[PDB]
């Protein structure tokens, strides 16, 4: 089966370099042109680079010419993107793509790798529980969650019960605070008569600050 | 030089409805080889885009035949003959003929369904956070439609302003509803200067604003 | 938001009793006839009982009539199912269900709570790493996984990286072993050249025994 | 005891084709109130069934219009206009007109696609498992089609029998393929008694049987 996986993304200061790798499997690598496409937060897609299967033919949009260099290793099914002189603007998700022999551009994509270029300092989040109470209850529905506050930069991954809990879950889009830090909340509703019928734990991952925290949420208040 | 303009920015439509998204190229986008590599992509949040249409009208394998594409010159269109809940996403056109390659700004496709009133919940700050020197009060609006909703914060009846942030989820892929959160943030000092916190929710599914509240201490 | 959550299922000895619970929300429970439906391992669906919203009108199929009892507490939106004189044949997943005012029987369901009638005792699984190696590598692809061996009863859930990893993932159905214990294997393929770039962790969950294991798989 | 019989028990069609499933009741199923409560359900492994059609031809809110239902008397049919990879599931018909309410036996629905050779990987017993006193060797067949496949174990060239078990995943909702695992189980002492282990895979997409192995 066709697979693509990017890595190397990270948080970097303006002027530094970052090297992205795209490992592929499931097809004949040396047979296709490879692509790099990125997506700035809240923005659209933007083609970033392409390279011939063989011949070293390359090209890029004007915004990265001279700073970015795509390259490959037809021996290790790997595509590379050397990124020199990064700028805040280069912040976004970087995807690896591959087209089809009959005129397709991005038929298969990797999962994506996050890159942030900032002079601001990385910061892990605090995880406070949104305890279910009678104020968290309504039409027989109890509500509980976790608050992921003051962190930088994107992104933060949130899950409940290591993935075992997904129904009724709402993980809100992050929102940038005036402080310059991001914040988001993940919640879940359940019938009131439940609660205690199981435990609830949020799993908070924030790779840039090496944060992996699990926070059990339990009833209280009125 | 060759700009790609999609229309509309966003459009909402009922289940089963017909849908048309258009994309206009500044110049003629027909490759020197004769073809017109105009493509159409579908993308959901936190996920990679998926290819639906290439070469103007070729449907990528595994793509439901209800999706189609046509056009030429400078006007191209993406079509969905029978909209379905799972189609709520953002759609982008792409021009691969004349370099440099560009994407359209995209179109958000929402579903139109019956008005659903939101359930409202409020959470006082956690003790751990209070020790931090700050307090966050969270008001949650669960599974409702339309998206428009006015959430207001009132402290001891004093209507708040400029000290809270809202966040809305993507329109649910099954029941077509939205959920929302409003976070009022204050320092511990100012938070402990008041008794009752409340968020008043005004939505089309509510006859009168629903207010959920608590007293710093106990009910 | 209509939600239904069953609970109470466990391993019970033949002849003994078990009482299942069904907590609901999102609708006027008192206005609806409730239902229980079960599904024995590898079998089809089977209606188990129904109860009127009011009036205590109840009925069941001949297979459980006399042993099972459905009841409800309209004050706490809770449907119950008392199961007496259980037989191995009663093993299976039990679902809570609710219809619609205009005619359907099972419009909304619960996640289902597992019931296993056996003289055997619960048994957590041992989790062993299926490390990616030159032997686990093939067409540019590398394979890794986790072996969830010797547990009882069904079922076992598996996630990778807390649910964040889903591409290339295959969690096989469990297999009963001659020892009488079930064994399960969950795998994922990744391009070999990426080995050493990502962390792989299988989050195994065997609720019937409250056993949780998050084994890290290293090349 | 109104019995419900569906046909066929399972059928495969190409992504796009139109498919139909029939359900026949051993007696008329018209409720005393005049309604005919014949419903259709769709279920996939480990999940709760989803209502699709009720009262013969009523599409439950949220169900795709490519699904429909029809019929009367003792014969009913469920139809999918343009089959898709995500319709890979089991479909049962239900009757609530006469108590006791009864379900049909169910019909499995697969996707017909082009043949696809399987990737084969083998996993020796883990060190930490051997300290357990047992040894499990796992063989993996990834993304293949059709489902038919032969997996044979060989210990020092001796073909094994009665000491392996295989499991097969549901037809993938994407590329419509299958994956399989064959697990060979031996005790630590017995396992340490041999050198070469291997699984032989024979599948339609393979020009000839493929073998993967190791010896330690
Ligand atoms: C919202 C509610 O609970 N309504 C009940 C109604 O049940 C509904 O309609 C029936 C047909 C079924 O689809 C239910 O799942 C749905 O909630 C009750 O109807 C009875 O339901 C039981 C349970 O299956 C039996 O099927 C019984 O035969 C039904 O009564 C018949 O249908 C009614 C609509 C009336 O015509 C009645 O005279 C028939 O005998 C009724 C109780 O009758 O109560 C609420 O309306
Ligand atoms: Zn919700
Ligand atoms: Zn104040
Ligand atoms: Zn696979
Ligand atoms: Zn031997």
């Amino acid at each position: 089966e066709v697979q693509l996986v990017e890595s190397g993304g990270g948080v970097v200061q303006p002027g530094r370099s970052l090297r992205l790798s795209c490992s592929t499997s499931g097809f004949t690598f040396s047979d296709y042109y490879m692509y790099w496409v990125r997506q700035a937060p809240g923005k659209g897609l933007e083609w970033v680079a392409y390279m011939s299967n063989v011949g070293a033919i390359t090209d890029y949009p004007d915004t990265v010419k001279g700073r970015f260099t795509i390259s490959r290793d037809n021996s290790k099914n790997t595509l590379f993107l050397q990124m020199d002189s990064l700028r805040p603007e280069d912040t976004g998700v970087y995807f690896c793509a591959r087209g089809t022999r009959d005129g397709s551009w991005f038929a298969y994509w990797g999962q994506g790798t996050p890159v942030t270029v900032s002079s601001a300092s990385t910061k892990g989040p605090s995880v406070f529980p949104l305890a279910p109470s009678s104020k968290s209850t309504s039409g027989g529905t109890a509500a509980l969650g976790c608050l992921v506050k003051d962190y930088f930069p994107q992104p933060v991954t949130v899950s409940w019960n290591s993935g075992a809990l997904t129904s009724g879950v709402h993980t809100f889009p992050a929102v940038l605070q005036s402080s310059g830090l991001y914040s988001l909340s993940s919640v879940v509703t359940v019938p009131s008569s439940s609660l205690g019928t199981q435990t609830y734990i949020c799993n908070v991952n924030h790779k840039p600050s090496n944060t992996k925290v699990d926070k059990k949420v339990e009833p209280k208040s009125c | 030089d060759i700009q790609m303009t999609q229309s509309p920015s966003s459009l909402s439509a009922s289940v089963g409805d017909r849908v048309t998204i258009t994309c206009r190229s500044s110049q003629r986008i027909v490759h020197s080889n004769g073809n017109t590599y105009l493509e159409w992509y579908q993308q959901t949040p936190g996920k990679a885009p998926k290819l639906l249409i290439y070469k103007v009208s070729n449907r990528f394998s595994g793509v439901p035949s209800r999706f189609s594409g046509s056009g030429s010159g400078t006007d191209f269109t993406f079509t969905i003959s029978s909209l379905q809940p799972e189609d709520i996403a953002t759609y982008y056109c792409f021009q691969g003929s004349h370099v440099p390659f560009t994407f359209g700004q995209g179109t958000k496709l929402q579903i139109t369904r019956t008005v659903a009133a939101p359930s409202v919940f409020i959470f006082p700050p956690s003790d751990e956070q209070l020790k931090s020197g700050t307090a966050s009060v969270v008001c949650l609006l669960n599974n409702f439609y339309p998206r428009e909703a006015k959430v207001q914060w009132k402290v001891d009846n004093a209507l708040q302003s400029g000290n809270s942030q809202e966040s809305v989820t993507e329109q649910d892929s099954k029941d077509s509803t939205y959920s929302l959160s409003s976070t009022l943030t204050l320092s511990k000092a100012d938070y402990e200067k008041h008794k009752v916190y409340a968020c008043e929710v005004t939505h089309q599914g509510l006859s009168s604003p629903v207010t959920k509240s608590f007293n710093r201490g106990e009910c």
